DNA sequence: GCAGACACTA
DNA sequence: TAGTGTCTGCT
DNA sequence: ACGAGTACATA
DNA sequence: TTTATGTACTCGT
C-alpha cells in the first residue's frame, strides 16, 4: 500500500467492527431510527472507539453531509473553558444544515449534528462542568459524543448525561477472526498459533497485534526465502524475554545472594529489555507454577503489582526490578 | 568536528557495526518504506539510537539528510511568557527536541505539527528525550499522529517507556536498541585507535575502558579521547580510569554517610546535593547511582541493603511525582542514615 | 401572580432595639445614636448575624427622616473599583448638606472584604480628609483582607455567633407576629439547623410552616437535613471501623452527598477538632488529604472513602 | 463645629511635648529639618553627628497610627514651615506626603534624590520590594512601638478631661493589644466610654479579646513560631491551636514551606519520643516534606486544584516541624533553594545556549 | 426539529409539570405549597447529578407563570459566562427593573451555580438581598463546598435525595407504556442496581436495549440483554469469581478469572466493584482484615485509573483478597 | 534564635 | 564608658 | 465603550 | 520558579 496497516484496515462500516457487537447492534438499529442518545465510548486503547464512531458518522449522514454536520475537537487544539463556552455553544446553537435530495434519497440523514470529543478525559473539571447544559438545551438540534479511555476522569454529571458504551478489550478469542482475515488478505503465513501468540502478547489491543503482524510480515518478505513464520520471530520482535533467561533469573533469585543478584541485574539492564515485560513474565511463571507456596504466591503477586504500579508512574526500571528481585528473594 | 565521539559516527546501515540483528530489522523496514509505522527506539543511553534513526532516514530518504540547519520560531502561551525553542530544520526531515522548561511543551509540539501538516512525500519527525514528556504533549500526539498518518510519521527516541502512557506505545512500533558487550566495544575502540595514532602498551586498556563505561559508546569514546590527551597518545595499563567529579563526590558522600551517621554529616550532604543540582544533573540518575554506590560497599549487611533499595524505590516514585528534586533526595539520605544507625 | 414579601424583609429590623445578639455592641450603637458623633467602624464575622441591618438601623436612628438625603448605600452588587468608588465617595462627601448640628453623613460599604488594596488606601485618604463631615461604615465577611491601617483608623466592633437565647427570642417574635404554631422540638430543630445564623433559621422556619405546617423536629428534618460537619465528626471519632463505614454510607452516600464535599468536610472537621492528640490529628489530616487528592483526579469511588476511614482507624489503633 | 468631633482629632498633639514615645526619632527629624538649610549651604558634601546632612529627604515607617504624620506636621510647624501635601524657614514649603507603599516608585525616588524643598516620607514598610529604590536615597528615621509611660500620661489627661474611670495598670495591655497603635487606643477609649465609663483591669481582658489587632507574621517570625516546642506540647497547643498553625501558614504560604524545610535540621527537638534520635526524627520529618511535594505539584499544575491549599500546610509546614520542634541552636536561615533555583536556571540557560550553538 | 419523537429517552421525556416528578415528594409538595399559596422564598436545590433539579425549576416556572416567560425568567448556566460582570450587568438589569410582561415578581435560575467564582458569589449575595422584593433566586448546585456559606444561608437548602426504587419503577413503567416496550423483572432489577439513582443512566440503558433487539416490538428485554449491552458483570459471575478466589489455588483461581474476563469481555474494574459490593455483607471476625481489604483494593483501583497491565492487576486483586482473608486466622 | 540599635541609669 | 530591657531586621 | 498589556490572588 | 481561570488596573486609541 502507501500507508500503514492500522489505518488501512480501519472498519469502514459498522459490520467490520469485530469483537465489539453489543454497541454496534445498537448503532445499527439506531441508524434506521433517529433517537440517537449521547455516546460515552470508554475502554482500553486500540479497541476501535474512534473507528466505530467514524463508521457511525459515515453511515448516518454520508461523506458529503458530515463535513458540515460534524465538529471534531481533541487535545490537538485548545480545550479550555473559554473554547468550551464559545465554540461548542455556538455550534450547538445554530440550526442544522438542510440535507440534500441526494443525501436524503441515499442516506437516512437524521436532522441533528454530532460533536465528538475524542480524548474527553483530558479536559479540565471546569470545562466539563461548563459543558453540561449545552446538551440538554440543544438536544433537539444536536447530539454529543465522548471518547475517553479513562472513564473515571470524566465527572459524574458529564458521564451521566451520556450513555456508557464499554468497548471490551480484543483478546485472543474475540479478535482471532480479524487478524486471520488480515493474514489471508495480505498473504501472511501463520504456522500453528502465531496469530494467537501475537494476540496473547498484546494487552487486548488489536492495533498492537496488527503492528507486530506487520513487522513479522516485513521480516518475511525481507528474508525472501518463503519460509513459515515461527512464534520465535514474533516474540523476539515484540521484545519479550526468552524463557531460558527467565529460568536463570529464577535460579539467581532462589540463591539469595545479594551480590550475584545485583551483578546479574546490571547484566540484564545493559541488555535493555523493558521491566514491564519482566514483571509480566515473572508473573506468568510464578503464578502458573505449582511448587511455590500459597503465601509466597500472594506475596509475589503483591510485589509485582506494586512494581508495575510504580513503573506506570515513570521511575527507573533498574531500581524497580532490582528491588523486586531482592524482595522476592527474601520471601 | 574535532571531538572524537561524533567524527566516527556511521552515516548508513552498512557503516553500522553496533549490532547485526537490529541492522537487519532496520533494512527490512527500509525495504518497503511505504507501510512504515510510527517507530519507538528504546534502550540504555549511548547505544546510538539517534544514529540508527539517522541511518534509517538516509536508507529511506536517501542522501542529503545530514544537511541540517537551525531555525527560530516564536511561541505564545498563558500570560506573555514568550518561548523561542529552536527547531533543527533540514530538507525533507525536520528535527526538533522538546527540551523546554517542562511545563508548556504542548504549544510547541502542536504548533510545529500543525505547521508541517500542510504537505518520498511523508515527512518523518524524531523528537529526543521523549521519556520526560509532560503527559500532555503525548496526549496531543495521540491524535496528531493518528489523523496525520499519511503525511507525518513520528519516531520516539527515549530510553524507557515507563513514563510513556499506554496509547503512545499502542500506536507506535516498539523496537529495542541494546548495549553491546565488552568484546565488541573493545573491537570498535581498537578500530578507532587504528584509524588515528595511539600507541598501546597493552590491549587490556580498552577492555578496562569498556568495563568502566558499563555499556555506553559515547562514554567509551569520550574516555578514549581523555586518556589519549592525558597520556600523550601513549596508552598505559598503569593509568587509572578517569571518573567524573560527579561520581567522585557521590563516592565521597557515600563514604561520609557510612563513616558518620550524624545530622551535621547530613548538612554537608545537603550542601553537596545543592551544588550538584546546581551543576544541572537530573536527580533520578543521581539517586540511582547513589543507591548503587551504597550497595557497592563491603561493610554493608544484607538487611541494610534491602532497606536501602526499598527506600530507593519509594523515593524514586516520590521524585517522579514531584518537582522539588532536593526534597526527595534529602529524605532518602535521611532514611539511609537512619537505617545505618 | 405576586408573592407576599419574604420573611427576610417582612421582619428586617427598623430600629437598633430590634437587633438581637451581643448586647454590648447593640447598646453601644444605641448610645452613639443618642449622642450623634458616630465613629468609623469595621464590622466583620460570620454572615447573617446582623452585620448590615444593624448598620441600617443605626443610620436610621442617626438621620431621622432625612436618611435618604445623606446616606450612600454602597456594596459589591452595584459596581466596585478604585477610580469609581473613590469618585463616588468624593462626590458624596463634597455635598454641603444641612445636617443637624450633631450629625454626619453615614456611608455604608457592605461586603467590602473583596475590595482592592488601592480602593482601601484611597478610602483611608477620604476618611482622613472628610472625617469632620462624613463617617464611614464597613460590613465585611472577613476583616483579614482589609488592610491593617483601615482597622487602625476604626472602631472595631466584630460580632460573634448568636447564642440560642437570641435566636430563640427573635424566632418567637417572628412566630407571634406571623401566627405560626410551634413546638419546643421544632424550635430546637430550627436552632440546630440554623448553625447559629438568623437567615438560615428564618428560612427553615418559613419552609417548615409553608410546608408541613406544624413546626416539629421531624418535619424540619424532612425539609432540611442536619449539617454535615456534625455527622462527619461523628464519623471520624467512632470506635469501630464497621460502625464508621455504615455511618458513612447511610448518612452521606445514601443521602446524595458528593464525595468531594465529604472529604472537604472531613478535612475541615479534623483541622478544627479537639480532644485528640496533635500528632494524631496531623496524621489523620495527611491521610485524609491523600484521599482528597484521590478524589481530585476523578476517582470518586465509595471505596476511596472506605479506605480513608480504614486508614483513620488503623492510625487511631496505634498499630 | 464642636462637641461632635472624633477623639483622635479633637485631642490632637499641638506640640512635640504632646506627642508620646519615639522621642529620639523626634529629635532626629527635628535636627534634620533644622539643619537642612545648613546642608544646602554645604552643598551636601558631608553630614553631621547624626549622619543626616547628606540625606536630601527624610522618611518614616512603623506600625499604623503611631504618630508619624502627626510628628512630621508638628516638627514642620514648630520650627516654622509651610505644610503642603503632594500625596495621592517659615515661608519655606515642606512636602509631607504619606503612604509611599500605597502606589511610579522610581520617579518618586528620583524626585527624592533631586529635591529643592524639605521632604518627608511616611509609610509602614521599608523592606518591601517596591521600596528598594528608596533604600539608599532617604533618611532611615525609624519609629516603633512606644514606651508605656508618656502614652499612659496622655491617656490620664484624656480621661480626666472626658470624665471616665480607669486604672493606672492598663497602659501595658492597651499598647500590647493594639500592637502599639496609639490611634487605635484612642478609638478604643472613645468606643468603650460611649457605654462603659469604668475601663479597668476587671474588663480589660474582654476588651483585649474583642480588640486583638491581629497582624500577619513575616516569614522569619513564622518559622520561629512554627519551630517552637512549647506550641506542640499538650499545654501549649491549647493556646496556639492547629487552626492557628494553619492560619499562620497562609500568611506567607508561598514562603512558609520553604522556610520550614531550610531550618528543621538546625533545631534540637524537645518533644522527642523515647528512642527517637535527632537523626531518626529528621528521617520521618523529611519524608513528610517529600509527601507534601506531590500536593504542591498537583495544586500548581494544569488542573489548578487550589482547594487543596490547606493540605499543603500540614504535609509541608506543620507536621515536618511538629516532630523536631524545640529550642534552636542557631539563627533562622532564609531558604537557599530560591537562590539555587536562580543560579541553576541560568546554568540551565547556559546548558542549552551553547549546545544549540554547536548543534550544527 | 422534525417532531418530538426524534429525541433520546433522556430528552424526549422531560417533565413540564410538577406532578411528573417522583422521588423528591417532600421537596415537590413543599415548593407546590410555596407557589400556590404565595410564600415562595429564595431557593437552593442541592442533590446528585441527574436527579431532576432544572426540570423541577422549569416545571415550577411553567406552573406559576404563563407560556411566554422569555423576559419573565432568566436562566443562567456555566454554558455562558457567569463572572461578576454578568452579575453586575445582566442580573442587575433584570432584577432592578420591574417586570415588563406582567406586574408580578421575577425568578432567576442559577443553574450549576457551584461553578462561579467567590467574587461572583460575594456580589450575588447582595444582589439577592437588595432586590428580594420583586426577584427570587433558585440555586442549582451538585457540590456545596464550592459555594460560600453566605450563599448557603441566604437560600433555603433543599436536599434532593437519590431517587428510590419506586420512582425508577414508575418512570420505567411510564416509558414502556409510551414506547410500547416490555421488560422482564430481572431486567428492571438490573436497571435498579445499575442506574445508581439516576434517570439519565436508566433511560440511556433502556434506549440502548430497545436498539439492541432486532425487532423493537413483540420482544422482551431480559437481564442478559442489560448485562451484555452495558457491559455489566453478572452477579452470579461475580460471586463465582469470588468463590473461586476464596477456595481454589493460585492456578485455578487465576485461570477462572482470565476465562471470565475473556468470555464476555468483562472489565476488571467493574469486577472489582462487584466483588466489593458483595463483600460488605460478608461477615469478617477480624477488623484488620477489613482494613487490609479496603486499602489494597483502593490501591488496585487507583492503579486501574492510572492504567497498566490488566492480568497483573487481576492477580493483585486475587492476592490482596487471599492475603487479607489469611489474616482471618 | 542571632545579633543590632535605641533608650535609662549611672 | 558600661549594665539591663525591649523592639526589629535577617529576604 | 471596548480591547489589549500587565500584575495579583488562587483560605 | 510554579500555571490556567479570573479580576483588577490604567494606558492608549
Ligand atoms: N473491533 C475491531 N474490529 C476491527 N479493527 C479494530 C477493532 N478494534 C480496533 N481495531 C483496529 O485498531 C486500530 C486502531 O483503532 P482505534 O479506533 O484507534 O482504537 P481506539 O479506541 O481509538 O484507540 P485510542 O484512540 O488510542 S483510545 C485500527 O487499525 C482498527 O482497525
Ligand atoms: N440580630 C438580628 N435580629 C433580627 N434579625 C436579624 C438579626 N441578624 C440578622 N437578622 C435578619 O437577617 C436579615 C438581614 O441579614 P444581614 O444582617 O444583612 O446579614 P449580615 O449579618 O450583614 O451578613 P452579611 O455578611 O452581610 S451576608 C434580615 O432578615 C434580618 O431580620
Ligand atoms: N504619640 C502620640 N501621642 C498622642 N496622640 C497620638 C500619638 N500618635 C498618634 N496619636 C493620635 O493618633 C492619630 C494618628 O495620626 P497619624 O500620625 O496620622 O497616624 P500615623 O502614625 O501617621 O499612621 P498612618 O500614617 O495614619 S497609617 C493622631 O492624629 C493622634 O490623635
Ligand atoms: N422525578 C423525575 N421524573 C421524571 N423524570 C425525571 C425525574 N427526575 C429526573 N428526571 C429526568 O432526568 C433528566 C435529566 O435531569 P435534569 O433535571 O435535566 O438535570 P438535573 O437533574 O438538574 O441534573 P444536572 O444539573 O442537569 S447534571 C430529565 O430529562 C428528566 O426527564
Ligand atoms: N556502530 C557504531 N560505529 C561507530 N560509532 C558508533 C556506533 N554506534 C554508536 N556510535 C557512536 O555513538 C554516538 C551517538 O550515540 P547516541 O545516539 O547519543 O546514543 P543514545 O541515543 O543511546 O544516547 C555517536 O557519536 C557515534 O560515534
Ligand atoms: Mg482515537
Ligand atoms: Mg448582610
Ligand atoms: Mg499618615
Ligand atoms: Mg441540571
Amino acid at each position: 500500500a502507501q500507508q500503514p496497516w492500522v489505518e488501512k484496515y480501519r472498519p469502514k462500516n459498522l459490520d467490520e467492527v469485530t469483537a465489539q457487537d453489543h454497541a454496534v447492534t445498537v448503532l445499527k438499529k439506531t441508524l434506521k431510527s433517529a433517537n440517537l442518545p449521547h455516546m460515552l465510548f470508554y475502554g482500553p486503547p486500540g479497541t476501535g472507539k474512534t473507528s466505530t464512531i467514524l463508521a457511525l458518522t459515515k453511515e448516518l449522514y454520508g461523506p458529503d453531509l458530515m463535513k458540515s454536520r460534524i465538529l471534531e475537537l481533541n487535545a490537538s487544539d485548545e480545550r479550555g473553558i473559554s473554547i468550551v463556552r464559545e465554540k461548542v455553544k455556538n455550534f450547538a446553537r445554530l440550526t442544522v444544515s438542510k440535507p440534500s435530495k441526494h443525501d436524503l434519497e441515499n442516506y437516512p440523514c437524521p436532522p441533528y449534528k454530532i460533536i465528538i470529543l475524542d480524548e474527553a478525559d483530558s479536559m479540565t473539571a471546569d470545562a466539563q462542568s461548563a459543558l453540561r447544559r449545552t446538551m440538554e438545551t440543544y438536544s433537539g438540534v444536536t447530539r454529543f459524543c465522548l471518547i475517553c479511555n479513562y472513564v473515571t476522569r470524566i465527572i459524574d454529571p458529564l458521564a451521566s448525561r451520556c450513555s456508557k458504551f464499554r468497548f471490551k478489550a480484543l483478546d485472543a478469542s474475540n479478535a482471532i477472526d480479524r487478524l486471520r482475515f488480515i493474514s489471508e488478505q495480505e498473504n501472511v503465513k501463520c504456522d500453528d498459533g502465531v496469530l494467537e501468540r501475537i494476540l496473547d502478547i498484546s494487552a487486548g489491543d488489536l492495533r498492537r497485534g496488527i503492528t507486530l503482524l506487520q513487522s513479522a510480515s516485513k521480516g518475511a518478505q525481507y528474508l525472501g526465502d518463503g519460509k513459515n513464520i515461527t512464534s520465535t520471530q514474533v516474540e523476539e520482535l515484540a521484545g519479550v524475554v526468552p524463557h531460558d533467561i527467565l529460568i536463570e533469573i529464577v535460579e539467581k533469585v532462589k540463591s539469595g545472594d545479594f551480590d550475584e543478584i545485583k551483578k546479574y541485574v546490571n547484566t540484564f539492564m545493559k541488555s535493555g529489555w523493558s521491566a514491564a515485560s519482566v514483571v509480566n513474565q515473572l508473573h506468568e511463571y510464578y503464578i502458573t507454577n505449582d511448587n511455590f507456596d500459597t503465601n509466597f504466591k500472594n506475596q509475589i503477586s503483591w510485589l509485582l503489582f506494586t512494581t508495575d504500579s510504580r513503573l506506570n508512574n515513570g521511575t527507573n526500571e533498574h531500581i524497580q526490578l532490582l528491588n523486586l528481585l531482592v524482595k522476592i528473594s527474601q520471601l | 568536528m574535532s571531538l572524537w565521539v561524533d567524527k566516527y559516527r556511521p552515516k548508513s546501515l552498512n557503516a553500522l557495526s553496533h549490532n547485526e540483528e537490529l541492522t537487519n530489522f532496520l533494512k527490512s523496514l527500509s525495504d518497503q518504506p511505504r507501510d512504515l509505522p510510527h517507530l519507538l527506539l528504546y534502550g540504555p543511553n549511548g547505544t546510538g539510537k539517534k544514529t540508527r534513526c539517522m541511518a534509517l532516514l538516509e536508507s529511506i530518504f536517501g542522501p542529503g539528510v545530514y544537511r541540517l540547519k537551525i531555525d527560530v520560531r516564536q511561541f505564545v502561551t498563558a500570560s506573555n511568557r514568550k518561548l523561542e525553542l529552536n527547531v533543527v530544520s533540514s530538507p525533507y526531515h525536520l528535527e526538533i527536541t522538546p527540551s523546554d522548561m517542562g511545563n508548556n511543551d504542548r504549544i510547541v509540539i502542536q504548533e510545529l505539527l500543525k505547521e508541517v501538516a500542510q504537505m518520498h512525500r511523508y515527512k518523518c519527525v524524531i523528537i529526543n528525550e521523549a521519556n520526560s514528556l509532560t503527559k500532555d504533549a503525548q496526549a496531543a500526539l495521540r491524535r496528531t499522529m493518528e489523523k496525520y498518518s499519511k503525511n507525518i510519521r513520528l519516531i520516539m527516541v527515549c530510553d524507557s517507556m515507563s513514563p510513556i502512557i499506554a496509547p503512545i506505545k499502542s500506536r507506535c512500533l516498539l523496537i529495542r536498541c541494546p548495549a553491546p558487550s565488552d568484546s565488541e566495544i573493545s573491537t570498535i575502540l581498537s578500530d578507532v585507535v587504528t584509524n588515528e595514532r595511539i600507541q598501546l602498551e597493552t590491549k587490556d586498556i580498552l577492555k578496562r575502558i569498556a568495563q568502566a563505561s558499563n555499556g555506553n559508546l559515547r562514554v567509551s569514546l569520550l574516555m578514549l579521547e581523555s586518556m589519549a590527551l592525558n597520556n600523550e597518545l601513549a596508552l598505559k595499563s598503569s593509568s587509572p580510569i578517569i571518573k567524573p567529579d560527579w561520581i567522585i563526590v557521590i563516592h565521597k558522600l557515600t563514604r561520609k554517610i557510612v563513616k558518620e551517621r550524624s545530622v551535621n554529616s547530613l548538612i554537608e550532604c545537603r550542601a553537596v546535593l545543592y551544588d550538584l543540582l546546581a551543576h544541572c544533573i537530573p536527580a533520578n540518575i543521581i539517586l540511582k547511582e547513589l543507591t548503587f554506590s551504597l550497595l557497592d560497599v563491603e561493610t554493608l549487611n544484607t538487611t541494610n541493603k534491602s532497606s536501602i533499595i526499598e527506600y530507593s524505590s519509594v523515593f524514586d516514585e516520590r521524585l517522579s511525582l514531584g518537582n522539588k528534586a532536593i526534597f526527595h533526595l534529602e529524605g532518602f539520605i535521611a532514611k539511609v542514615m537512619c537505617c545505618l544507625d | 401572580l405576586s408573592l407576599q414579601l419574604p420573611w427576610v424583609e417582612k421582619y428586617r429590623p427598623q430600629v437598633l432595639s430590634d437587633i438581637v445578639g451581643n448586647k454590648e455592641t447593640i447598646d453601644r450603637l444605641q448610645q452613639i445614636a443618642k449622642d450623634g458623633n458616630m465613629p468609623h467602624m469595621i464590622i466583620s464575622g460570620m454572615p447573617g448575624i446582623g452585620k448590615t441591618t444593624s448598620v441600617h438601623c443605626l443610620a436610621h436612628e442617626l438621620l431621622g427622616r432625612s436618611y435618604a438625603d445623606g446616606v450612600l448605600e454602597l456594596n459589591a452588587s452595584d459596581d466596585r473599583g478604585i477610580d469609581v468608588v473613590r469618585n463616588q465617595i468624593k462626590h458624596f462627601a463634597q455635598k454641603k448638606l444641612h445636617l443637624p448640628p450633631g450629625k454626619h453623613k453615614i456611608v455604608i460599604l457592605d461586603e467590602a472584604d473583596s475590595m482592592t488594596a488601592g480602593a482601601q488606601q484611597a478610602l483611608r485618604r477620604t476618611m482622613e480628609l472628610y472625617s469632620n463631615s462624613t463617617r464611614f461604615a464597613f460590613a465585611c465577611n472577613q476583616s483579614n483582607k482589609i488592610i491593617e491601617p483601615l482597622q487602625s483608623r476604626c472602631a472595631i466592633l466584630r460580632y460573634s455567633k448568636l447564642s440560642d437565647e437570641d435566636v430563640l427570642k427573635r424566632l418567637l417574635q417572628i412566630i407571634k407576629l406571623e401566627d405560626v404554631k410551634y413546638t419546643n422540638d421544632g424550635l430546637e430543630a430550627i436552632i440546630f439547623t440554623a448553625e447559629g445564623d438568623m437567615r438560615q433559621a428564618i428560612n427553615n422556619l418559613q419552609s417548615t410552616v409553608a410546608g408541613h405546617g406544624l413546626v416539629n423536629a421531624d418535619n424540619v428534618f424532612k425539609i432540611v437535613d442536619s449539617p454535615h460537619p456534625l455527622i462527619v465528626k461523628k464519623m471520624l471519632l467512632a470506635s469501630n471501623l464497621e460502625d464508621s463505614i455504615q455511618i458513612l454510607r447511610t448518612d452521606l452516600w445514601k443521602k446524595g452527598y458528593s464525595s468531594i464535599d465529604i472529604v472537604t468536610t472531613s478535612f475541615r472537621v479534623t483541622k478544627n477538632l479537639a480532644q485528640v492528640k496533635e500528632s494524631v490529628r496531623l496524621e489523620m489530616i495527611k491521610e485524609i488529604g491523600l484521599t482528597h487528592m484521590r478524589i481530585l483526579e476523578g476517582v470518586g469511588t465509595y471505596l476511596q472513602l472506605a479506605s480513608m476511614l480504614a486508614k483513620i482507624h488503623k492510625l487511631n489503633n496505634k498499630a | 463645629r464642636e462637641e461632635d468631633k472624633l477623639w483622635t482629632v479633637k485631642y490632637a498633639p499641638t506640640n512635640l511635648q504632646q506627642v508620646c514615645g519615639n522621642k529620639g526619632s523626634v529629635m532626629k527629624l527635628k535636627n534634620w529639618l533644622a539643619n537642612w538649610e545648613n546642608s544646602k549651604k554645604n552643598s551636601f558634601k558631608h553630614a553631621g553627628k547624626d549622619g543626616s546632612g547628606v540625606f536630601r529627604a527624610a522618611m518614616l515607617y512603623g506600625p499604623p497610627g503611631i504618630g508619624k504624620t502627626t510628628a512630621a506636621h508638628l516638627v514642620a510647624q514648630e520650627l516654622g514651615y509651610d505644610i503642603l501635601e503632594q500625596n495621592a524657614n517659615g515661608k519655606h514649603f515642606v512636602i509631607i506626603m504619606d503612604e509611599v507603599d500605597g502606589m511610579g516608585v522610581g520617579q518618586l525616588a528620583q524626585f527624592c534624590r533631586k529635591t529643592s524643598t524639605p521632604l518627608i516620607l511616611i509609610c509602614n514598610e521599608r523592606n518591601l520590594p517596591k521600596m528598594r529604590p528608596f533604600d539608599r536615597v532617604c533618611l532611615d528615621i525609624q519609629f516603633r512601638r512606644p514606651d508605656a509611660n508618656s502614652i499612659k500620661s496622655r491617656l490620664m489627661t484624656i480621661a480626666i478631661r472626658e470624665k471616665f474611670k480607669l486604672d493606672p495598670n492598663v497602659i501595658d495591655r492597651l499598647i500590647q493589644t493594639t500592637r502599639g497603635d496609639i490611634r487605635q487606643v484612642i478609638n478604643l477609649l472613645s468606643t468603650i466610654s460611649t457605654t462603659t465609663k469604668t475601663i479597668n483591669h476587671e474588663n480589660i481582658n474582654e476588651i483585649s479579646k474583642a480588640w486583638e489587632k491581629n497582624i500577619a507574621l513575616k516569614p522569619f517570625d513564622i518559622a520561629h513560631k512554627m519551630l517552637d516546642g512549647q506550641i506542640y506540647s499538650d499545654i501549649g497547643s491549647r493556646n496556639f491551636t492547629l487552626n492557628d498553625k494553619i492560619a499562620l501558614y497562609f500568611d506567607d504560604f508561598d514562603f512558609t514551606p520553604l522556610m520550614i524545610q531550610e531550618n528543621y535540621l538546625s533545631t534540637r527537638p524537645s518533644v522527642l519520643k523515647p528512642g527517637q534520635s535527632h537523626l531518626e526524627a529528621v528521617a520521618e520529618a523529611a519524608n513528610c516534606i517529600s509527601l507534601g511535594d506531590i500536593v504542591e505539584k498537583k495544586i500548581r499544575s494544569s488542573e489548578q486544584l487550589w482547594s487543596l491549599l490547606p493540605l499543603h500546610a500540614v504535609l509541608s509546614s506543620v507536621y515536618p516541624a511538629s516532630k523536631v520542634a524545640g529550642h534552636m541552636a542557631g539563627r533562622i536561615n532564609f531558604t537557599a533553594w530560591l537562590g539555587q533555583n536562580s543560579k541553576s536556571a541560568k546554568y540551565y540557560r547556559l546548558l542549552q545556549e551553547i549546545h544549540y550553538h554547536t548543534r550544527l | 426539529k422534525r417532531s418530538k419523537e426524534n429525541l433520546p429517552w433522556v430528552e424526549k421525556y422531560r417533565p413540564e409539570t410538577l406532578d411528573e416528578v417522583y422521588g423528591q415528594n417532600e421537596v415537590i409538595t413543599t415548593v407546590r405549597k410555596f407557589v400556590d399559596e404565595g410564600k415562595l422564598p429564595h431557593l437552593l436545590f442541592y442533590g446528585p447529578p441527574g436527579t431532576g433539579k432544572t426540570s423541577t425549576i422549569v416545571a415550577l416556572a411553567r406552573e406559576i407563570y404563563g407560556k411566554n416567560y422569555s423576559n419573565m425568567v432568566l436562566e443562567l448556566n456555566a454554558s455562558d459566562d457567569r463572572g461578576i460582570d454578568v452579575v453586575r450587568n445582566q442580573i442587575k438589569d433584570f432584577a432592578s427593573t420591574r417586570q415588563i410582561f406582567s406586574k408580578g415578581f421575577k425568578l432567576i435560575i442559577l443553574d450549576e451555580a457551584d461553578a462561579m467564582t467567590n467574587a461572583a458569589q460575594n456580589a450575588l449575595r447582595r444582589v439577592i438581598e437588595r432586590y428580594t422584593k420583586n426577584t427570587r433566586f433558585c440555586v442549582l448546585a451538585n457540590y456545596a463546598h464550592k459555594l460560600t456559606p453566605a450563599l448557603l444561608s441566604r437560600c433555603t437548602r433543599f436536599r434532593f435525595q437519590p431517587l428510590p426504587q419506586e420512582a425508577i419503577e414508575r418512570r420505567i413503567a411510564n416509558v414502556l407504556v409510551h414506547e410500547k416496550l416490555k421488560l422482564s423483572p430481572n431486567a428492571e432489577k438490573a436497571l435498579i442496581e445499575l442506574s445508581n439513582g439516576d434517570m439519565r443512566r436508566v433511560l440511556n440503558v433502556l434506549q440502548s436495549c430497545k436498539a439492541t433487539l432486532d425487532n423493537p416490538d413483540e420482544d422482551e428485554i431480559s437481564d442478559d440483554v442489560i448485562y451484555e449491552c452495558c457491559g455489566a458483570p453478572r452477579p452470579s459471575d461475580l460471586k463465582a469469581v469470588l468463590k473461586s478466589i476464596l477456595e481454589d489455588d493460585w492456578g485455578t483461581a487465576h485461570y477462572t478469572l482470565n476465562k471470565v474476563r475473556s468470555a464476555k469481555g468483562l472489565a476488571l474494574i467493574d469486577l472489582i466493584e462487584g466483588i466489593v459490593k458483595i463483600l460488605e455483607d460478608y461477615e469478617l471476625q477480624n477488623e484488620e482484615t477489613r482494613v487490609h481489604l479496603l486499602t489494597k483494593l483502593a490501591d488496585i483501583e487507583y492503579s486501574i485509573s492510572k492504567g497498566g497491565n490488566d492480568q497483573i492487576q487481576g492477580s493483585a486483586v486475587i492476592g490482596a483478597i487471599k492475603a487479607s482473608f489469611e489474616n482471618e486466622t
